[PDB]
């Protein structure tokens, strides 16, 4: 079986400059290499076929190139509608194989996130669980840390968090942080803590509440 | 070869322009028997294996 | 006018099976190869196998071949694909895409997949259909304020958030779905507004869960 | 082909090892009809083309 | 031995046909193509076209298809080329030759051709066997200290002729010419010998002249 | 049709000297090239097959290289059984073709011929044809100029040369001028002499004779 790998994982650039991306196949696939772009919530749509060839309805800014082994998919000058995600595929053989992909985001300053905490509602204590929830505010790049503290013991193991897509206006991601305990775990701490770090900051910021001064 | 060539066929073509034919069984990459003729001209097309015509342009050049 | 339409998305029990269409319009059916192509929740593409319209003949995937059939309808142009022995690891966004066109004159210079269905999610686990539980996320106690909802326990995915109908937008993050150890799916959604319109101005997260013939409307 | 392949054949081989058979026609640069035999291991072998064996295991393929 | 035995030399006249043969010994006859390939006088080599011990079907080349056919018996290990409609063009010495082992499994990287037979000459001409006329080659008249006699060997056909000097005792300093083609379609050759200018007149000097084609035998004295 | 095209014609080199022969191709022939050597009244014997594969009992001083549609015979250090003629041949396809031949000579020092003339014999004369003979005898290198004179009267058209191979001892030529005349043109004149120019010579050489002394 084919492996392709593309690179790079990630491509960070601002809109008007010229993207280069890769994909390397295992063995060689002849020049049956295809390039596909994807948005969130949506099917692959093709971009280029047999390495080089024009697809219908395709901007012209889109180009490829290789043979081979070696594949490339140049954006001569990015429009904001082709930051996503970038994938090769081959069908020389069967099974047909796909890359990796490659996700092209926009390139921006650095932003420090802004951060908040939400202490359990009144409502879901009553039902036996407390989710405390920390949420990191239109931040780049990607790259944070969080840390939950209960009474400064830290915590692992039991917290889930999630990243939204970059934001189309300001370039920035935005994460949310969920700590997981049950009503009787909860009630018999005091301090609940997220500690944040991020290129943006100097050094970490905490955010924190007090059980029941809510 | 690596992927099964033969989407559509042909019932039958002329035999005199057949130069050779390759008959690929079931394998790896392919669940169907496809059949390919190499005409004189260097033109390829795609046979029904299951055609009697097609059984019967192999066998003239098997014993021709 | 070429489309490809996918049957609606299925939930399913591990060790059942299921069966996905894809049905053609608007192009010469006999033209394309259709193939079966999956994408599991953030991950890459994985082809299934695929088959020939003209004969029904399939190809699979070795990974698959055990526990997956392909099969064409010719009266109605649609293609089927039943994947059996489902599993967890089998829960993904499944999609059917076309190649060609290919005539009876053989190439070794493909096409690429040029024309995709909207997909079919199929989710496998042992949880059951289940409304969400939404509830508010407010702080405790400086010009910018955060608020939000938080939409727990359902399955399956997908859930929509929208605030004050649709109204309010600018600063509204709906985060991506979390799997937690439960089997069930949480998310939550934020909104950043001037501190001064807390008190003033109502803020209400509209809950759609479409699986569970759910809605609820959460004022924070 | 630009000359012929076989100077020796076999009277036929296992059906079950056969991945394809290439039938080649007398051409400008090979007098005899030539039936080369590509086993699943890769491996090639002459095949004569007026043994009846020969053309049954076309026939087995064609038929598969 | 290890080899490939052709027949002998043939004289034919333009239009007639010839066959020659080319037996083969000491080797497994089925492991091997057997080609023909031919080379007229002074010339290079052209590929008349070969044959298949096993099938029996030859291959030719197309500038003779239509007037050769190649041939094998089994039994005696030997094969056949018959040329027909022959032209003067035809003139040269044609060999067979081996090319192989090779068995069942094809492969596209080939042997050359190691084992070839003696060649046969084959004449085609509108001349007549003829025996040639030996004229001496002797000077006017001598200050130098040597002197060239020779022998004029004129007006035969076909090759091949030999000569020898002193039925083979004189050896050194012979110089006997390859033969011209005349106008007239017979050859001419000389072959001259130098020698002291002092032995003219005391040794004796004949030439030998051999064409076995007419079964003539020509001693001149000079 | 493959076309063969062997580089040079004529090799002169010493024995001890490297010898490299070339041979080029129209169109790929692999490596389906092999090569022959040839010596006077016997058949071609391979010296080396498929470019560059050893032949059983041919001696280590033969070599064979390619690249593309270029050949090369290399002999290391010439031997005095190597001066023949070699000849390329290819198999990669039907019809086989071979080139056209390098002839390699040994290289010796100038040699002066020494010249000799004939007049017709009584016993041809009778018949009515007449054959005058001039012979240049031991000289290198090959190329010799011989011009016949009937009376002064220079001569075109009626007469035919011959050359020797390589004599085996001293690496000369030698070579025959036949001047051919009817008995009654031959009787009408009576000065006969051929004139001979080579390299050997500081000026040509005449040899003569009158009818009315032999
Ligand atoms: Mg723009």
């Amino acid at each position: 079986e084919i492996v392709l790998t593309q690179s790079p994982a990630t491509l960070s650039l601002s809109p008007g400059e010229r993207a280069t991306l890769s994909c390397r196949a295992s063995q060689s696939i002849s020049n049956n290499l295809h390039w596909y772009q994807q948005k969130p919530g949506q099917a692959p749509r093709l971009l280029i076929y047999y390495t080089s060839r024009s697809v219908s309805g395709i901007p012209a800014r889109f180009s490829g190139s290789g043979s081979g082994t070696d594949f490339t998919l140049t954006i001569s000058s990015l429009e904001p509608e082709d930051f996503a995600v970038y994938y090769c595929g081959q069908n020389n053989e069967w099974p047909e194989v796909f890359g990796g992909g490659t996700k092209v985001e926009i390139k921006r300053t650095v932003a420090a996130p802004s951060v908040f905490i939400f202490p359990p509602s009144d409502e879901q204590l009553k039902s036996g669980t407390a989710s405390v929830v920390c949420l990191l505010n239109n931040f780049y790049p990607r790259e944070a840390k969080v840390q939950w503290k209960v009474d400064n013991a830290l915590q692992s193991g039991n917290s889930q968090e999630s990243v939204t897509e970059q934001d189309s206006k300001d370039s920035t991601y935005s994460l949310s942080s969920t700590l997981t305990l049950s009503k009787a775990d909860y009630e018999k701490h005091k301090v609940y803590a997220c500690e944040v770090t991020h290129q943006g900051l100097s050094s970490p910021v905490t955010k924190s509440f007090n059980r029941g001064e809510c | 070869e690596l992927r099964c060539q033969c989407l559509q066929t042909l019932q039958g073509i002329h035999p005199k322009n057949i130069q050779s034919v390759i008959v690929k069984a079931p394998g790896p990459h392919c669940a169907e028997t496809e059949v390919i003729a190499t005409l004189k001209n260097g033109q390829k097309a795609c046979l029904n294996p299951a055609s009697p015509m097609v059984q019967k342009i192999i066998e003239k050049i098997l014993n021709k | 006018q070429v489309q490809l339409v996918q049957s609606g998305a299925e939930v399913k029990k591990p060790g059942a099976s299921v069966k996905v269409s894809c049905k053609a319009s608007g192009y010469e059916f006999t033209s394309y190869w259709i193939h079966w192509v999956r994408q599991a929740p953030g991950q890459g593409l994985e082809w299934m196998g695929n088959i020939s319209p003209n004969s029904g003949s399939a190809n699979y995937n070795e990974k698959f071949k055990s526990r997956v059939t392909m099969t064409r309808d010719t009266s109605t142009s649609t293609v089927y694909m039943e994947l059996s022995s489902l599993r967890s690891e089998d829960t993904a966004v499944y999609y059917c895409a076309r190649e060609g066109p290919y005539s009876y004159y053989p190439s070794r210079e493909y096409y690429g997949s040029d024309l995709w269905g909207q997909g079919t999610l199929v989710t496998v686990s042992s949880a059951s259909t289940k409304g969400p539980s939404v509830f508010p996320l407010a702080p405790c106690s400086e010009s910018t304020a955060a608020l939000g909802c938080l939409v727990k326990d359902y399955f399956p995915e997908p859930v929509t958030v929208s605030w004050n109908s649709g109204a309010l937008t600018s600063g509204v993050h709906t985060f991506p779905a979390v799997l937690q150890s439960s089997g069930l799916y949480s998310l939550s959604s934020v909104v950043t507004v001037p501190s001064s319109s807390l008190g003033t101005k109502t803020y209400t997260c509209n809950v759609d869960h479409k699986p569970s013939n759910t809605k609820v409307d959460k004022r924070v």
